[PDB]
């Protein structure tokens, strides 16, 4: 994948130039985010069990997709739609260690509108989901660490829509 | 760079990150600014220390700069020297990211094959990278010098 | 496209709820911003031949781009990344007054990516010459009127990232 | 080229080439050597047409390099002659291809616009080009510089 | 103002909404203010066109250089004319309320007419930025951000 | 004012006021009447003199209100004039007290410092002065011109 | 005054010990900064004009203070007040150089608060204009030597207040 | 000179050169070498220099050559261009001295009295010579050009 720093030295490397102090500067910026980004992961991969349940509560569960004839109808269904969140969770937290969205277009983006058409999976659903994580990961991680997860989160749901 | 090798390692492994990766992480954004200022510094004295080296490498190796020799001739020194140049690039790219991993996709796979095609004797170039080092060692304090070194030596390795 | 006044009024409308002190408080916030935008964008529309050539100036020009091989090399690119310029300017003063982002997910950032991906143009120069905009815009408008306009040149250039 | 424009207006229409068509695809064919010739004179008297032309078109246009001119300083004065020269280059192209065509799709489309943007005075452009087909008109052969006038007198139309 | 509200309504196939009504009383009443703001510009007018003029050949010597196309006697009274109908065409819009006015006379084929002048359309556009600092100075406050909208329609449009 | 430069030159002789300097006084407060007229007549006509001077000032200097200029823009041109107007009123000032002592305690010491750090051209503000004192004289009768004339002459000699 | 070296020789011979590796270590660390700052103290110097306009500009200008009645009003304080701003700005510059707060204790943090007041200058405008030129200085100076200039501009604040 | 300036603290002292001074003496005579070098590139480049560093100041600042600026003209032209060489040859002066002494007497003692007789702007002066050491610094090499560049910022603080 890429992360931001690897994502400076390519835009220097195929311009052929050394690295120069405005460059540096955003390599400066990343180093300060980073300690509070750590922080942010750690809440996240404790309470992830948590901010799954949490997110299907108001949005998925007690819903027409968990009634028969829904799309996350019957266990296998129901186990699969969580699955499927547990991926978007981590992928987001991996994102925004990385201060990159690039890796959630080569594993997650890449191909699963396609692949969720075929399958009848509702997408703007699943998009709903992604938000209610959003807003519950929001909370846990407090307020400075937000901005920076909302971004990724948002960069899914602008992908899969 | 170091957080990209991390979250691979979790990916692969489809788990979140390790206490222990996290904790590599925070180390690494807080080597990141001294990094930068190593990276600096041959930055700013790179134009000299491929002179230096240039030098020294034809010194060492008479032969690469003879009329048999591939580096012989103004244009085919010119070639050399900006090899060297890209290397250091290379070099410093690899501090700031705290990985060889950048400077690996860039210079170090293929590398032996270009060569063979071109017909530059490998060895020469390792050389010449050898000789950057120490110039480079000079111009940079000993611990710095140290982390700069740990990159060159990669590069003489891999040639 | 929505407005912040018609917003805040489907918000409602979904709860079933008539319109609360709340609600009024954010509508009475937005009356009060309208006589600033209304400014702002006349600033804007004067001033927007002005606004791309500066921007142009600080990024685009006397660059690879411009140089043979680069994205806007010759004519006809030139003309039509000027043209997107425009395009982007234009929503951007939309928006604002609208006091509502939704129109440029409507109508500009609705598959850009997609679009510029498959054009080859590049999509971070793309987002320098927005950025470049919004100082020159911020300048022009004043610092009231500045923070609003910042905010939707954000909007746009996130999307485009 | 000659050949693109028939084969596009045949496709419109639906057909294979027409006669007539078929007729002026033979002539170029038989042109192009001579017309080879032509750009080729061209190129080589490229750097002094560029200058000669310039110096006219200052001096028929003082404005454009003055402190109010667009022209006035030395980068913008540099920009102002590597355009002219962008143009030779492309009037070459043309001479080759028998059409505008390729002219057209680099240069003639959007200029206006691109022009007004940068606030250069698309009249004065055209000056440059009539000066340098002055120039050029001068080097060529009679019948070689009817010809290449046919190109520079459609870019002063164009613009 | 009155003429785009009838149009609205003829449009939508409607008779005049009440609030659209409330509008047009409302013009009525700015009007005699509005007057005496076009007024105040009209005897002004000699010096406005003299110190906007002084302005742009200042901030544009090449206009009035022998190439440039002002040069000349008779060129620059032709420039110091156009900055006067532009002056005349923003005191009429700011007695109708409306750039409708000024967009007949002076907005629809300037670029054309201009272009075959050979008349640079920016250097065209700073004369009327010019007189808008020199109308603004003249005019009160409130006065002057209701004559800068028309002046700032002038440089939109030109 | 007159009398507390008199006064100031007592004391550094360290002496009662001289019959002279006395002399000077009585002229002065003679003069006070005429003086407060010539002060009230500026005053009622300050904003048109301001007018007036500053288009003839921006006239007299284009570049001023260019937009390389410090004076361009509606805010700045403001600025311009807020100057000409405090120069206005601190000559009214100096009339009533027949000296530039009040004057220049406001205005003229630093003002060099001041403009620089402004980056504000000193000759063009010297030239909007002469400008107002133009103005002002039209105004005013021939005598009482002249006595106006002096004050402004100091503020043009202060700033150059 | 005193500096870093000079800080640490005296330590030492009040206790009399001959120096020793610890308190070399000390002097070492202030040498790999000497550096940074002899660059930043001639970019300050160069600019210092600027420095102070720009900060005027931001605090002390167009505000009640240059207004009839304000302490800043007549050319007389005026000019006073930029002479002051240039005096923190030189001194700042020194301690920079010196790598010791004590110089600006000696000469310009010791009785100004007593001439302010008697003089009714107001100290927390005063302040104001000291962190505005920090700020301008800190982009001029670039982010390495911002952090060590940011600490004198720092002390002369809180001296004041 | 480095050297003067040692002097001059040792007599006002009264007192034989401290190990310190000594030790800068000493530094200066192995640097001089290399400064030589630096001095004797700007003045094989000194026509160029301030041929191209004019042109840059008269596109950021169209005001001095325009009808109403000092510049505007060719014989003021000219004359504008005979003190961007003033300046230069003065920096080459100090680049082998060692120090802004030589430059200081000859140039930015009395600059800003003279400039205001002359009315020419100082701020455009400084532009002037802040162009200048762009095109210096990209004829030396990097290390040559800080030292090159300290001097021309000297001159730049010193007219301002
Ligand atoms: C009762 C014996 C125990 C119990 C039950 C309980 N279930 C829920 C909620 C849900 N249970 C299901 C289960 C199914 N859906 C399927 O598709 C299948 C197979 C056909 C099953 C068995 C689902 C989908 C839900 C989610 C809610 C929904 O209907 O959309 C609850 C409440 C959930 C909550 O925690 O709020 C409960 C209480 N709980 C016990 O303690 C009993 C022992
Ligand atoms: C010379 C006769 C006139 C003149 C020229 C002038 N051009 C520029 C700047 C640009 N010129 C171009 C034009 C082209 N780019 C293309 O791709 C093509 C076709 C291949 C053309 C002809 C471009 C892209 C630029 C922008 C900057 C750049 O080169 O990257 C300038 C400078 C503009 C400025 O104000 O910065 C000038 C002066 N100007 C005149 O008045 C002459 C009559
Ligand atoms: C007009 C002839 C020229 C002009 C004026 C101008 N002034 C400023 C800014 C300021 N002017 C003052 C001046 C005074 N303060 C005083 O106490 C007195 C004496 C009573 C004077 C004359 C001050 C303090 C300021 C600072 C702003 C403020 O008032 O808060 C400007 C703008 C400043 C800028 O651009 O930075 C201007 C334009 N400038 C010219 O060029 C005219 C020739």
């Amino acid at each position: 994948m890429q992360d931001a720093i690897t994502a400076v030295i390519n835009n220097y490397d195929v311009q052929g130039k050394y690295l120069d102090g405005a460059a540096l500067d955003k390599l400066k910026a990343y180093f300060t985010t980073g300690a509070v980004r750590v922080r942010a992961a750690a809440v996240i991969s404790s309470n992830a069990t948590t901010i799954i349940k949490e997110a299907a509560a108001k949005a998925l569960i007690y819903s027409d997709l968990t009634r028969p004839g829904g799309n996350m109808y019957t266990t296998r269904r129901y186990a699969a739609c969580i699955r499927d969140m547990d991926y978007f969770l981590r992928y987001a937290t991996y994102a925004m260690l990385a201060g990159d969205p690039s890796i959630l277009d080569e594993r997650v983006l890449n191909g699963l509108k396609e692949t969720y058409n075929s399958l009848g999976v509702p997408i703007a659903a699943t998009v709903g989901g992604i938000q209610a994580m959003k807003e519950v990961v929001g909370g846990l991680v407090g307020p400075d660490a937000a901005k920076e997860a909302s971004i990724y989160f948002d960069y899914l749901s602008s992908g899969l829509s | 760079s170091v957080l990209t090798k991390a979250i691979v390692n979790a990916d692969a492994e489809a788990r979140y990150l390790s206490p222990g990766e996290l904790d590599r992480i925070k180390s690494f954004v807080a080597s990141g600014e001294r990094r930068l200022r190593i990276a600096q510094t041959l930055t700013e004295a790179r134009e000299r220390i491929v002179k230096q080296a240039g030098d020294q490498l034809f010194q060492k190796r008479p032969d690469v700069v003879s009329p048999g020799g591939n580096a012989y001739g103004e244009k085919m020194t010119a070639l050399c020297l900006r090899d060297l140049d890209y290397y250091l690039r290379l070099v410093t790219y690899g501090i700031v990211a705290g990985d060889v991993t950048p400077i690996e996709e860039i210079g170090i796979i293929g590398v032996k094959e270009m060569y063979n095609s071109l017909q530059t004797p490998i060895p020469a170039v390792a050389e010449g990278v050898r000789a950057m080092k120490n110039v480079a060692t000079s111009l940079l304090s000993g611990d710095d010098a140290a982390e700069a070194g740990f990159y060159f030596d990669y590069l003489v390795g891999a040639m």
